[PDB]
């Protein structure tokens, strides 16, 4: 029947929302359906094929008033259900993908459909856009876990060599710790290079 | 909402629907183009498509019967140990399914009944949310008779319950 | 462990005109006198005829490389089909020819060329690659 | 009957014949001869007889399953010995199943005998010397005792059954699993579709649980089997069919035919086959549901009692 | 009290030695050569430095042992093919 | 106590003990446990002044939120089965088909319930027939360590009692009650059944209703009852005549029946192929073995993620039977569908050609043994669907092991082609075909015994029949 | 095993080749053994084990055994015309041990 | 991707034992090694009778050839008898 690949998706949708969810990490969401989105599509293209078909034979007219309208209707709802299960599958994908860019790009690509390629560039080109206007006093896309601490010791788990920062410098010497002002610091936390808190 | 997926798969549940005529060409739904569904035929419709097929047609076109996990069997054992019911097997959306059919059809039993059940059964998920390690086999055998409604408030509840005992003995 | 030190690298049916002599010539295992000249008279051959001779024989390990059967690697049936994954004993297809075979060919085919100096056997070499 | 099995409409019919069996003659004295029809399906496992079984056993009434005549027994807490019945006591004017009947024992084989020739069984200890009604008609079924059955040998020779016991039984069938590949392709996608079966609510690739019946313990015109079973009850209920000359110079024009052509050789037909003879035909009038047995009924008795011993 | 150990022993003396025993044992009546009579090489190697006592197997012990199995094998066998079988063998054992 | 600290020579000793409350259930037979407890007295009915000791149980100690990640992360491994597989008795060389098959054995199928109530096996059995010293007893004393419910027997030490369940009288109520054999010991795993074909022939029988039935039916004592046992029976067993002979047919070369044959869902027979290389292999990796470089060796590989841990893969064993049970997709229904008939028509041809029908009945229940393998290749990587790549190795596994159990005037022809086609020249099939029919399938065994020997080699797509040899 | 006269519980006896645990068990006239007492060799002479399951006990005992064994051959005597496999009655799986 | 399909191609291996009916196939044109004309599918293979067959006509056919095939498969001879070919 017209819904049950309908069910199918949203079963996958269902699936990746808790793989999602499950982990305390972002993990990085599994490969674009395009087979069962295809059946679907061509589904749909069933669907309009037979209302354009019986909206032709409507000028036959057998019992139409009650007949084509509850055919029409059966058919109509069919395609309302799959663009139903459609946007429900695309939406919960977009929303991991902001997700990801608030996360991580603001600051695995096989997996996404070109258009969702594009669509995320466009999402962090805007991202980067509202940190950069007015507002820019504040990094937007900074953390949202509230500072607990204004210096903090970081052990750097990987080799950077020296970096400056605004009035002065790390020497990234790995297995070596700093005490540090945390602001100073974060970015490279969030890269992975520096360990602690 | 539109997008809500534990909706969408709720609205893709069965129900038992009776036709009130006969008409050409929707023997797809049995499986055949070629036939016209009768009169009394009685069919297994997905709800996005019964709830419109059930008003529309003035008579409308289906009449929806009964459901099973509504039967007087499944009201009763309801209404005698609201904790000790296997919810998830009778129907895994069963309350989300149970909103849709008070409001499709007013029926204030029902909605007293499920009040009851949504209640009672949310004491004993609160106990299990709010308990922690320092997991208990007595909540598995619990979690398993849960709802995907009640398993996304569980699962809610009881990362409150933890994020806060984290905060309060961790640093 | 004695392995012998020599990969032989024979041209069959090599022909001297001179004395209608059909030799076959070890370019590896023969000394260099008798690779440049013949072993019956002694008249020398015309080299670039020779490395002509290593290029018909290095195209035709390719070539003989690219037509082979392909054998099942533990019946040791022939593949008769164009489109099967493996045999229907189990087993997976395996060249009749293994290609390591053919990268030791042209191994010593590099090693004679930049020895003997064959200037055209070894632009063909270089052109196979780049 | 068995409408999930590919081919066997001889058997099939061989089994309804069984079901409206025969009918009983007392002589004069009352002495005794048997109505009742016994049938052995031989062959290879997998093949159709199990499951052929399964739908007699729930097609027939008074059905008794197996897998025997009458004993006196004993058990733990008795300090005493009583008499026992078997399912052919049990199933007395009803039908045994017995599948896996290669595998019986030598002191039930024994008094088989006594089901098979006078419809009853004798008891012969503990000064209970007496005799009891076992008046069934019985379906059998049996596998060889080593490897695929051997078409080539005989049942006598595949199974460990004399062919002093085999003889017994009205028809006997051999069956083997042909490896025809419409067949193949038929059987194989039903099982396919039934190990792709999903109970209803659970999610794909979701284990089965055990917990169920426990926690939801909250309390081609082919007929149905009720009609099946109607129509052959009321057959056994409205006539008793009598035996028509035509009907005797058929039978006797095929039992000297069947016992003089080279059937002979492949058999040694015999008085059994006749008085068989006699029971198919009349269960065919009962099928036809007629007041008489005649001449039809024993041309189509005769076709698949040749059949069932040559193959053609 | 004494566990020997295999420090250092000839690993393709032994693996030769079984290779060439298994050959020669295809011949469908002998003594069947398994992958067990090689580690009866091995049990016997430690079995003679156990004998002296010793921490480690030395190539006397291995050397001896290959002996011990090569002579129980090559005994094993109808005299019309024994002296063949004693000829091929002999490279084995003859080095000690 | 534990078997490893019993004194030489003792035979194992044992104590009853008694728990309460939450402590009851908390354990099942044959699982290693840590008991804290008082160790105390009781005067049982049956020396004198004398006494019976008992523990009474004050502490037991025998998925995780983590492990739970850690599985996931191994599902997601590309590279999991060659993992497993080499997992699998990791200083046994070769046999990597075998090993393959007893890690689908260990993850087992999936169990199914109809709507009728009835009830579909998801337990794997194999057995390993073959010749002496083939690792087949080593295999299954590892398969009694990785399988998280196990039972090892060896095939003379049983009895038909020990091994379905027996009767006993509680020396401390002083009533008889049933214990369980082997098999219902085994129930939820694997009973690794050594040395299988030195059996008896009642306990063998006793085998059956366990084996296929997965149940034990019971009437002693009084006591009627019926008892379950999921169980795969990993057998394994030597051929009649010691090595497998060659010159006899299967049927001959194996005591056990036809009808117990069949519930094998995997045959392998196992044979030495005395080649030199091979046997060169096994000798270095056996001295690696004894030389003790072998604990270094399986530490790298485990470092590596090349193999994985005893208690990692026995989490991980019970993790996929608990969350997971694939479904065949509809393309890989009708592909195994397909392969049904497929190697049907081959053993027809096969009886056909041989005019005698085989030890091995390749009969529908086969096909929901590759079916059940199927699954359990699924299964390993958690993946909800079995996909047709499933099925593909499903097959292969197939066509190793039961079709090479199973698949096992001239005279004329041949010395016809001798004589027609002389030595380096090449006959086209097709022309061939038509000479000798036109006189006829003795045709193509000509054709295998002259391709056996040196003299034939099909060649050219197998279009060229090249007389190559003598 | 055998059903225990005190406690009419059933329990294991160990035969020869656990009593030469850790020791070396002595097999006189191997040839002339009946193959149903021959075949109950086999786990414990290469497994190190025994391994019963009888009248509800089920386990694995340790029989770390080297046996030594003694036979004449098939007939009467020694023949070197024939080999091994026709000199004695032995099969290859207890003779590879 | 061509609209005059979305009847539908099986591949060939879904033929075997689906007796006396109606199939469109896709197969790679052999010649066996037995000699007689075969189609090719990643599936399987299938020996052909063009004995009665019509071919459409702006075309060559030639060995490895991907060429649509309908016609009924027979399991008698286990050929498939070809209507028509394009
Ligand atoms: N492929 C192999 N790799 C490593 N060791 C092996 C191999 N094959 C055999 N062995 C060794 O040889 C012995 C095999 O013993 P075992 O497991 O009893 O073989 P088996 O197949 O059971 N023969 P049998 O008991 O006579 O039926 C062990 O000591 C192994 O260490
Ligand atoms: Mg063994
Ligand atoms: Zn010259
Ligand atoms: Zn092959």
């Amino acid at each position: 029947m017209y819904g049950d690949l309908g069910n199918k998706l949203v079963l996958e949708a269902k699936r990746t929302k808790q793989l999602y969810a499950r982990s305390n990490q972002d993990v990085n969401l599994p490969m674009y359906h395009e087979d069962i989105i295809r059946n679907i599509l061509k589904e749909v293209s069933n669907l309009r094929k037979n209302t354009e078909y019986l909206k032709e034979q409507q000028q036959l007219g057998m019992l139409d008033d009650k007949v084509a309208k509850c055919q029409y209707f059966v058919t109509l709802l069919c395609m309302e259900r799959n663009k139903r299960c459609l946007l429900a599958y695309q939406r919960l994908r977009t929303d991991i993908l902001d997700s990801m860019a608030w996360n991580n790009n603001g600051l695995d690509t096989n997996n996404l459909s070109h258009q969702e390629q594009e669509y995320l560039k466009e999402y962090c080109d805007l991202i980067t856009d509202l940190k950069s206007g007015d507002l820019v006093d504040i990094d937007l896309s900074g953390s949202l876990v509230p500072p607990s601490d204004v210096f903090i010791d970081v052990r750097v788990l990987k080799d950077a060599g020296e970096i400056q920062t605004e009035y002065g410098v790390f020497n990234l010497i790995k297995d070596s710790q700093f005490f540090v002002r945390q602001s100073d610091v974060e970015r490279l936390i969030q890269q992975g290079y520096l360990q602690k808190i | 909402g539109y997008y809500d997926i534990d909706d969408v798969l709720a609205d893709g549940t069965e129900f038992p629907c009776k036709f009130q005529y006969d008409i050409p060409g929707l023997g797809y739904l049995e499986n055949n183009p070629g036939r016209p569904i009768t009169k009394n035929t009685k069919l297994n419709l997905p709800l996005w498509l019964a709830r419109i097929l059930a008003i529309v047609g003035p008579v409308p076109f289906v009449e929806l019967l009964p459901p099973d996990m509504f039967s007087t069997k499944v009201m009763n054992a309801i209404k005698t140990d609201p904790v000790a019911l296997d919810l998830h097997s009778i129907n895994s959306h069963f309350f989300s399914l149970a909103i849709k059919w008070i409001m499709l059809f007013s029926e204030k039993e029902l909605a007293n009944v499920v009040s009851e059940l949504l209640l009672q059964r949310a004491q004993e998920l609160n106990h299990h949310a709010s308990s922690l390690s320092i997991t208990n086999i007595a909540t598995s055998t619990f979690l398993l008779k849960l709802e995907e409604m009640e398993k996304e408030i569980y699962k809610k509840s009881h990362e409150s319950y933890k994020d806060t005992k984290r905060w309060m003995f961790k640093k | 462990e004695f392995k012998d030190p020599s990969l032989s690298l024979v041209v069959p049916d090599f022909l001297c005109e001179y004395c209608f002599f059909i030799s076959d010539i070890d370019f590896c295992k023969a000394a260099p006198e008798s690779i440049f000249s013949c072993v019956r008279c002694h008249k020398a051959f015309n080299q670039v005829l020779l490395q002509e001779h290593l290029i018909q024989k290095l195209r035709s390990d390719i070539e003989s490389y690219l037509i082979q059967d392909l054998r099942c690697s533990r019946c040791h049936k022939v593949k008769r089909d164009y489109m099967s994954a493996h045999c229907p004993c189990a087993g997976a297809w395996e060249g009749t020819l293994p290609r390591e075979s053919i990268v030791q060919k042209l191994n010593v085919f590099k090693q004679v060329a930049k020895y003997y100096g064959f200037d055209i056997l070894l632009s063909c070499i270089a052109d196979l690659t780049i | 009957l068995a409408p999930s099995i590919y081919g066997h409409d001889h058997i099939k019919k061989a089994i309804l014949l069984m079901l409206m069996g025969g009918v009983e003659k007392n002589l004069e004295n009352g002495s005794h001869l048997r109505g009742d029809i016994n049938i052995l399906m031989v062959g290879d496992p997998s093949t159709a007889k199990s499951q052929l079984l399964r739908f007699v056993l729930n097609t027939a009434s008074l059905a008794i399953a197996t897998t025997l005549t009458a004993a006196v027994t004993t058990d733990r807490e008795t300090g005493e010995r009583r008499l026992e019945a078997g399912a052919m006591v049990l199933a007395d004017r009803g039908v045994v199943c017995i599948d896996e009947f290669d595998k019986m024992t030598d002191v039930d084989r024994v008094a088989i005998h006594e089901v098979m020739e006078q419809q009853t069984v004798t008891i012969a200890k503990a000064g209970i010397h007496t005799t009891l009604n076992a008046r069934c008609s019985v379906i059998a079924a049996a596998n060889p005792v080593f490897g695929q059955y051997d078409v080539n040998r005989d049942p006598h020779q595949n199974i460990a059954l004399p062919d002093s016991l085999l003889s017994r039984f009205d028809l006997l069938f051999v069956v083997t699993d042909d490896i025809n590949e419409i067949r193949d392709r038929s059987i194989s996608e039903h099982v396919l579709r039934t190990h792709r079966y999903l109970p209803p609510g659970y999610l794909e690739g979701e284990p089965v649980r055990e917990r169920l019946n426990l926690s939801l313990a909250v309390g081609p015109k082919l007929v149905t089997i009720p009609f099946l079973r109607k129509y052959v009850q009321y057959a056994k209920e409205r006539v008793i069919p009598q035996l028509t000359q035509e009907a005797i110079n058929v039978i006797v024009k095929n039992y000297t035919d069947l016992r003089n052509d080279d059937n002979t050789k492949k058999s040694p037909i015999t008085a059994r086959t006749l008085e068989t003879l006699i029971r198919l035909a009349t269960a065919h009038a009962k099928v036809r549901l007629s007041k008489t047995v005649n001449k039809v009924d024993a041309k189509v008795a005769a076709n698949l009692l040749r059949f069932a011993l040559l193959g053609e | 009290k004494i566990y020997p150990k295999l420090h250092q022993m000839d690993m393709d003396k032994v693996s030769r030695v079984y290779a060439d025993l298994r050959r020669e044992s295809i011949s469908t009546g002998s003594f069947p050569i398994t992958v067990r009579h090689l580690e009866s090489i091995l049990r016997i190697a430690e079995s003679f430095a156990k004998m002296r006592l010793s921490e480690f197997v030395s190539s006397y012990d291995l050397d001896r042992a290959i002996k011990v199995v090569v002579d129980s094998f090559v005994d094993a066998q109808k005299v019309s093919v024994r002296r063949q079988l004693r000829r091929s063998f002999a490279i084995y054992t003859l080095g000690h | 106590e534990i078997p490893e600290l019993v004194p030489v020579g003792e035979m194992p000793r044992n104590l009853t003990m008694t728990c309460d409350r939450y402590l009851t259930n908390k354990v099942i037979p044959g699982t290693r446990v840590t008991i804290v407890g008082i160790y105390s007295i009781y005067n049982s009915k049956n020396g004198v002044a004398i006494r019976t000791p008992y523990i009474k149980i004050l502490g037991i100690q025998s998925f995780t939120e983590e492990e739970e990640e850690e599985f996931l992360q191994l599902s997601r491994n590309p590279k999991l089965y060659e993992i497993l597989t080499n997992s699998i008795a990791p200083s046994i060389f070769g046999n990597e088909d075998i090993k393959k098959a007893i890690v689908c054995l260990l993850m087992g199928g999936s169990k199914k319930i109809l709507p009728d109530g009835m009830r579909l096996r998801g337990d794997i059995n194999v057995l390993l027939l073959g010749d002496p010293g083939t690792a087949k007893s080593q295999l299954l004393k590892f398969v009694e360590k990785v399988s998280p419910i196990a039972v090892y027997t060896s095939g003379k030490g049983s009895s038909a009692a020990g091994l379905t369940a027996s009767v006993q009288r509680d020396p401390m109520t002083r009533e008889f009650y049933l214990e369980g054999g082997a098999m219902v010991l085994a129930d939820g795993g694997v009973v690794c059944i050594d040395e299988f074909d030195k059996m008896r022939d009642e306990d063998r029988v006793a085998i059956h209703e366990a084996m296929e039935q997965q149940t034990i039916s019971i009437a002693k004592a009084g006591i009627t009852t019926v008892l379950n046992s999921r169980t795969s029976v990993l057998a394994a067993a030597n051929p009649i005549y010691g090595r497998y002979d060659d010159l006899k047919s299967p049927g001959d070369n194996i005591d056990f029946q036809t009808t117990i044959l069949s519930r094998f869902d995997m045959i392998f027979i196992v044979k030495d192929d005395h080649n030199e290389e091979r046997d060169i292999s096994i000798a270095n990796h056996v001295i690696n073995i004894h030389t003790g470089n072998a604990n270094a060796m399986q530490n790298q590989q485990e470092e590596n993620g090349s193999e994985i841990s005893i208690e990692k893969m026995k989490r991980y064993i019970t993790y996929c039977r608990l969350k997971c049970a694939p479904r065949l997709s509809p393309q890989a229904a009708e592909k195994l569908s397909s392969n049904f008939v497929t190697i049907r028509k081959q053993l027809l041809i096969n009886e056909l050609e041989s005019t005698e029908r085989s030890s091995i009945p390749i009969t529908i229940r086969q096909l929901e043994a590759i079916i059940r393998i199927t699954e359990s290749l699924a299964k390993l990587e958690l993946s909800p669907i079995a996909q047709e790549r499933h099925v593909d190795e499903a097959i292969r596994l197939f066509q190793a092991s039961t079709m090479d159990a199973a698949s096992q005037e001239i005279r004329r022809f041949e010395q016809e082609l001798k004589r027609r086609l002389p030595i380096g020249w090449s006959t086209s099939y097709q022309t061939l075909r038509r000479e000798f029919v036109d006189t006829q399938l003795a045709l193509d065994k000509a054709l295998y015994a002259l391709e056996k020997h040196e003299t034939i080699q099909l060649r050219h797509q197998g279009q060229n029949i090249y007389r190559s040899g003598v | 095993v055998r059903k225990d006269p005190i406690t009419k519980e059933w329990t294991l006896e160990g035969g020869a080749l656990v009593l030469a645990d850790k020791g070396v068990c002595l097999i006189d006239e191997f040839d002339k053994m009946n193959d149903q007492d021959r075949t109950s060799i086999h786990e414990a002479m290469e497994q190190q084990s025994i391994s019963i399951s009888k009248a509800g006990i089920v386990t694995t005992l340790q029989a770390r055994c080297s046996i030594i064994a003694a036979a004449n051959p098939n007939g009467g005597r020694y023949n070197s015309t024939l080999p091994l496999a026709q000199n004695v009655s032995l099969t290859e799986p207890i003779l590879s041990r | 991707r061509n609209e005059n399909f979305q009847m539908s191609i099986t591949p060939i291996k879904n033929l075997l034992g689906r007796d006396a009916q109606n199939f469109l196939l896709l197969g790679l044109l052999n010649k066996n090694f037995k000699g007689n004309w075969s189609l090719e599918d990643p599936s399987g293979s299938v020996e052909i009778d063009i004995s009665q067959t019509i071919p459409t006509q702006g075309h060559y056919y030639v060995p490895g050839c991907m060429v649509l095939v309908e016609g009924i498969y027979y399991s008698v001879g286990n050929k498939f008898h070809v209507t028509s070919m394009t």
